[PDB]
């Protein structure tokens, strides 16, 4: 039970570091991505 | 301003990429020119041959 316990805990942790470490970087890029349409759509009415 | 001059960038790029297929175009026709042209001087000669040969016949 306690080895079980232990290592359960240590896989939940790294989880979350591994979870935070990707999640922070894909953030920046969605406000990047939302603030780069305002960028562009200055004469944007060519499809590109 | 800002994003109108680099919109106005983005549109220099496009007559840039027009630019290098007008030379593409060039190149090919003149490309295919030369092969016609060859071919023409080749038929005069064929034909002026053709003529002597028969000539000594």
């Amino acid at each position: 039970n306690f080895e079980k316990i232990e290592n359960e805990l240590k896989e939940i942790n790294t989880n979350q570091e591994a979870l935070k470490r990707n999640f922070l970087e894909l953030t920046e890029l969605k406000f990047i991505l939302r603030k780069t349409q305002q960028f562009f759509d200055e004469m944007a009415d060519p499809d590109l | 301003s800002q994003s109108q001059g680099i919109q106005q960038l983005l549109q220099a790029e496009k007559r840039a990429a027009e630019k290098v297929a007008d030379a593409r175009k060039r190149k090919a026709r003149r490309l295919k020119q030369a092969k016609e042209e060859a071919q023409m001087e080749v038929e005069q000669y064929r034909r002026e041959r053709e003529q002597e040969f028969q000539s000594k016949q």
